[PDB]
Parts: C-alpha cells; structure tokens; sequence
C-alpha cells in the first residue's frame, strides 16, 4: 500500500519588505552630496572672484562687448503625456547665456509624474554666473539637492506559502518482513517535519525504529530544532542540532552522540559545537573519539582515543585562539607492544601591539618497545612594537634499537635564539646533539655561534668540537 | 623631538642624536553591526 496524496493550497503569504531601510540611506547621501557641492563651489568662487576682477578692465571699461549681439539662449521642450505607462512630462526649460560662449544660464524644473515609483526624475535648481553682465558670482549659499529617491519603499512582497500538509505513507506486508514508514510534513506558514520508519522482521538486524523530528518556525525569525534518534541493535544514532534566532542573538549547539557495537572493534564518539555570539561571537569545539579494538585471530589489540578542544575567542580588546590535541594508543602485536601517545598544545595570541604564537609537540611513541622517545619539536615566537624575539627548534631525541648490540641515536639540535632590539642585534646558536654510540664510537658533535653587534663593537665568536672513534677535533675562531 | 650631542662607548666617533620619544596614540573606539556612518552616510545594519 503506497499514499502519496496531497490536498492543494496554491495560496501564499505576502509579507510587504521594508524598502524604507533604503529610502533613507539615500537621503542621507544627498545629505552628504549637498555639503560638498557647498564646499566645492566654495572653491569655485575663490577662483571666479579673481576672474571677475581680471575681466573687469577687459569687458566693461574697454570697449570689447556688446557688438553684433546675440539673443538669449532658451530651449522649451513641449509637455507630453504617456497613458500606457501613465507618465505626465511637463515642459523642461534650458537656458545658456548667449553672451560670451555656451556659458550656463540659470535654470529650475520640478519632476515630472509617473504612475509607480521606480525612479524618481530630479528635480534640481541651478543658479550660475551668466555672461550677459561681466559681474560673476557664484551662489555657494545655494547648494543643489536631488530630490531622494523612493522606490516603493514598502511595495514588495516576501512570499511565505500556504501549502498544504504533504503526506506520504509506505506500507507492505509480508510474513518474514514488515515495513511501514510515514512521513508527514506540515506547512501552514511554519516548517514542522516528522518522520517515523517502522521495520520488522524476523531476523534481528532486520528489525529496528527510526525517529525524526525537525521544526523550523519563521513567524520572528528562523529558529530550527532537530532532533534524530535511531533505534538499530548495531549502531546507536543521537543526533541534536538546534539552530536559534532569537530575533537579536545567534546559538548555534550540535550535541551528537554515537557509538558502534561491533564486537571486536567497538567505538564511542561524541560531539559537542556551541556557537555563540550575544555581543562577541563565544565558540566551544569538544571533539572526543574512544575506539576498542581486539583481533583475536591476528593476536593484536589496540586501545585509545584522540580528544581535541579548540577555544577560540574573537574579543574587539584582542584576539586569543588555543588549541590542543592528544592522539591516544595503547596496543600488543603478536605479543610485542605497541606504544603511541601524541600530545600538541598550539597557543597563538594577536594583538595590536604584540602577537604570539608557541606551539609544544610531544611525538612520543615507540613499537615493540623499541625506538622510543619522540620528544620536544617544539618552538616559540614573540612579536612586539618594540623589539623580536624567536626560538625555533630546541629538541631533544634517543632512540634505542633492541636487536643485535642495542644501536642508539638520537642526534637533535640544542637551543637556539634571536633577539632583536634597537641599536643592539644579538644572535647565538648552539646546536648538533649528537649521541654516540657502538661501531667504531659514533658522532659525538657541538657547535656554539655567538654573534652580538653594537655598530663599531662587533664581537664574533665561533666554535666547533668533533669526537669520533679514537680521534677528536676542535676548531676556535674569535673576532673582536 | 630632542637632538643630543653624544660620544657613544660602542663607537669612537662622536655623535648628534636625533631621538624620537615614545609616542602612545589614543585610537578611538567605534561602534559595528549596530549603525555605522562615516560622514557621508549612515545606515542601519540591524534595519536591514
């Protein structure tokens, strides 16, 4: 049996957007544009007075105007009418000065009238030094102003359907296997799902529930809750995503939880992401991860989990984000252990003075209980106005091998740094840890650079020391 | 803004230092996502 009616609603929801968030922003920059037309005709003038003065001597007192004149520029263009549209266009007048050359004539127009508002024709008024006189004077006190526009600024519609109930059932029947599934969503103006799998068998896997709810309402706001749970023998789902807008603030929380119950490699894993923001976005990331596993028949076994946290904090006063990590693992190989442990801590600081930013790593793991000691790759970094700091690499290793005569090496660099002032550059360098060890007395190394400068006090200092089998050699190098 | 007539103990040569002094500089605050204008506009995020 299969159901997949539906009872039509072509009917919808208008809701009337807010254009006048727009129509006002505009005004604002007329606003703007009309102090700066002020100002810029302000620079205007100070230049026309001057042209004036230097006209005066020319025009009016020599006899260099009025001869052979012209009658005033004016331009009528004759009123219309559009009934289509519903467009009345009054008359437009443009006046130039005929004296002179093309020079601007004052002019005034109001706008003409539409049916709608898409656009809204400027009206302006603009007042110019005419050429008819030799007097010139700009009108800085007369600013030019648009008229601002509004396009409808509430005639437009956000469409929220009036749909409705969407339904849909699916049901068999049989004598090993039963299903009937329903899923049944409304949709009145808010968003309401649900979904209910039902199965049954049998056989035991074959039988299970399959729950989901999820609710979404818009009336202020979108703000979703979903929620899905499983009900398998096998695996276990929860599963919780919560999305709220609470018209001002944002929360965000994924609370999902999991685990398998596979019997020789069981797993548990869980999931916590709340993002906040009241005033500062605030965000919690909890990542924890359990595995089980045994292979009996392969003899190795393994246990551990790798947890993460992140803090991230996004503050104006300053930035701080901090980070850490930690892969776990303990197992056994064929009767040989296997040993795995790694730890990070990432810290990185910003600010508008001094950032920072160290991070600390721990390699530590070993198999079969050779080769062990994965230590200290760590390093770290300052950064302020004032001066620079830096240590890069500092490490320490020793990795011992458990077959033939036991072999170790753990060569690694030793600390080294730099420091950076005014008037003062100061660099020193250590480095090559070496560990010796059997066939013929392994490397055994050092080196240690000094170098400090003072402009004319410039003192250099170098050294080098080799030991290997049954011989040895230093070198020394000093500049002062 | 200071010039200081020097004989520096790093260096043989003597010196006239221009030093600069410190100088702390008051930025100062603001507001964001809540109206913003800059003399030229002013618009309200939250409106729209």
């Amino acid at each position: 049996s299969v159901k997949a009616q539906y009872k039509k609603n072509k009917h919808r929801h208008s809701i009337t957007n807010p254009l006048a968030v727009l129509c006002e922003f505009i005004s604002q920059s007329i606003k703007s544009f009309d102090r700066h037309f002020e100002k810029n005709r302000n620079n205007a003038l100070d230049f026309v007075t001057k042209s004036y003065n230097e006209t005066k001597i020319k025009f009016d007192k020599y006899k260099a105007e009025k001869s052979h004149d012209e009658l005033p520029r004016t331009f009528q263009i004759p009123g219309y009418t559009v009934p289509v549209v519903n467009v009345e266009v009054s008359p437009f007048t443009i006046e130039m000065s005929a004296f002179g050359y093309v020079f601007p004539k004052a002019v005034s127009m109001p706008s003409f009238s539409i049916l709608g508002s898409d656009v809204r024709v400027p009206s302006y008024t603009l007042i110019l030094p005419s050429l008819e006189l030799p007097v010139l004077h700009v009108p800085r006190n007369l600013k030019l102003s648009l008229p601002d526009f509004k396009e409808l600024c509430t005639i437009s519609h956000i469409f929220i359907p009036a749909m409705g109930n969407i339904t849909y059932d699916f049901s068999f029947k049989s004598s090993v296997i039963t299903l009937n599934t329903n899923a049944e969503l409304f949709n009145q103006s808010d968003i309401v799902a649900h979904l209910l799998s039902s199965s049954s068998s049998v056989i035991d896997a074959l039988q299970y529930k399959l729950e989901g709810t999820t609710r979404l309402t818009r009336k202020r706001g979108l703000k979703l809750a979903t929620a899905l749970s499983l009900s398998n023998k096998f695996v276990e789902g929860s599963h919780n995503s919560t999305v709220s807008l609470t018209t001002k603030n944002m929360e965000v929380s994924v609370a999902t939880t999991t685990k398998a119950q596979i019997p020789i490699l069981r797993m548990n894993f869980k999931q916590e992401l709340n993002g906040n923001t009241k005033s500062k976005p605030t965000v919690s990331s909890s990542m924890e991860f359990k595995y089980d596993f045994n292979s009996s028949m392969l003899y190795s076994t393994a246990k551990g989990a790798v947890d993460h946290k992140l803090s991230l904090e996004s503050l104006t006063s300053y930035f701080s984000i901090e980070s850490s990590t930690k892969g776990d693992v303990k197992g056994s190989v064929l009767s040989r252990e296997y040993s795995g442990t790694i730890a990070s801590e990432a810290n990185t600081y910003l600010n508008s003075k001094s950032t920072r930013s160290s991070v600390k790593l721990q390699g530590t793991s070993k198999i079969d209980d050779i080769w062990n000691l994965e230590v200290k790759e760590n390093f770290a970094g300052e950064a302020t106005l004032q001066r620079i700091y830096s240590l890069w690499e500092h490490s320490t290793k020793n990795h011992l091998q458990l077959e033939g005569l036991f072999f170790t090496n753990g060569e690694h660099t030793s600390k080294a740094t730099l420091e950076l002032s005014p008037w003062q550059m100061s660099a020193l360098v250590q480095v090559h840890a070496s560990q010796p060890s059997s066939f013929h007395d392994f490397p055994d190394l050092g080196q240690e650079v000094a170098l400090n400068a003072n402009t004319k006090n410039q003192k250099i200092r170098w050294k080098n020391e080799v030991r290997i089998h049954s011989g040895s050699f230093q070198s020394q190098v000093e500049l002062s | 803004v200071l010039t200081k007539y020097s004989q520096p103990e790093d260096s043989l040569i003597p010196f006239f230092e221009i030093t600069v002094p410190e100088s702390q500089l008051t930025v100062s605050q603001f507001t964001l996502p809540k109206s913003v204008s800059d003399g030229i506009a002013a618009l309200d995020l939250n409106a729209v």
